[PDB]
């Protein structure tokens, strides 16, 4: 086509989706990770995660307002990945890298799994 | 704005 | 903070939101523009438009499944702007620029209004 | 990935 493109548009959209998440606006699901609860938008979760994409395209699960994750999932690892989904920024640290990588593998977030593998390999 |  | 950032994350999220829109997945509103109907995600519309942001933060309108736009709004202009919201690409042409600019002013999409003004000024 |  002969379209023009606004470079900062995708980043501006994601910034506003994060602002709606912070103010709890039009969030339509609560993700339960052991004792912890995280409110989010189903569309953003599907757009970022192979696991959520599979869950919310399922004819019965698409209508659930609560999703319970596997008890082995660490709430902090999930929180870090949820923040990444809404911001593009990953808070990866020596003390959380193992939990973040295991959570990213479970959530099917291949780019996160890739950088965790590289950061671990460098420390070996 | 750019030409993509 | 000490976060790392994935450069293509925002663009990848927007690409997936557009794929969900094309397959009509988790769309929660229909925008009526005279005889034409457009299905979309309320969160994406709010993230892109000052008008939709105001409508869907309103305690009564947030629950509507149908929104009717002003009869002066051109369906093609709306279609072009909806495509822009989901892709960052604006199909701006001599034959549609006046309708696109008027629709962007109504929808409160200031960056689109800005480029339409500049393209018009250059042709004068 | 980059340092933002
Ligand atoms: O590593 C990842 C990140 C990811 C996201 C999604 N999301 C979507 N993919 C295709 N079309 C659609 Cl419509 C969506 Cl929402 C699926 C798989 C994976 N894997
Ligand atoms: O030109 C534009 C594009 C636009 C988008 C929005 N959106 C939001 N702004 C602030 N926080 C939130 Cl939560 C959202 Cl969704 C509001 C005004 C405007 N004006
Ligand atoms: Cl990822
Ligand atoms: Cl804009």
């Amino acid at each position: 086509d002969s379209c023009i493109q606004f470079t900062r548009h995708a980043s501006d959209v994601l910034l506003n989706l994060n602002r709606l998440r912070s103010r709890d606006i039009l969030t339509d699901v609560v993700i339960v990770v052991s004792r912890e609860q995280f409110r989010a938008h189903k569309t953003v979760l599907m757009a970022c995660s192979g696991l959520f994409y599979s869950i919310f395209t399922d004819q019965l699960k698409c209508n659930l307002s609560v999703i319970n994750l596997d008890p082995e999932i660490n709430p902090e690892g999930f929180c870090i990945l949820l923040d990444f989904m809404y911001t593009s920024r990953l808070n990866l640290r020596e003390g959380n890298i193992m939990a973040v990588m295991a959570t990213a593998m479970y959530l099917q977030m291949e780019h996160v799994v890739d950088t965790c593998r590289k950061f671990i390999k460098a420390s070996e | 704005w750019v030409i993509p």
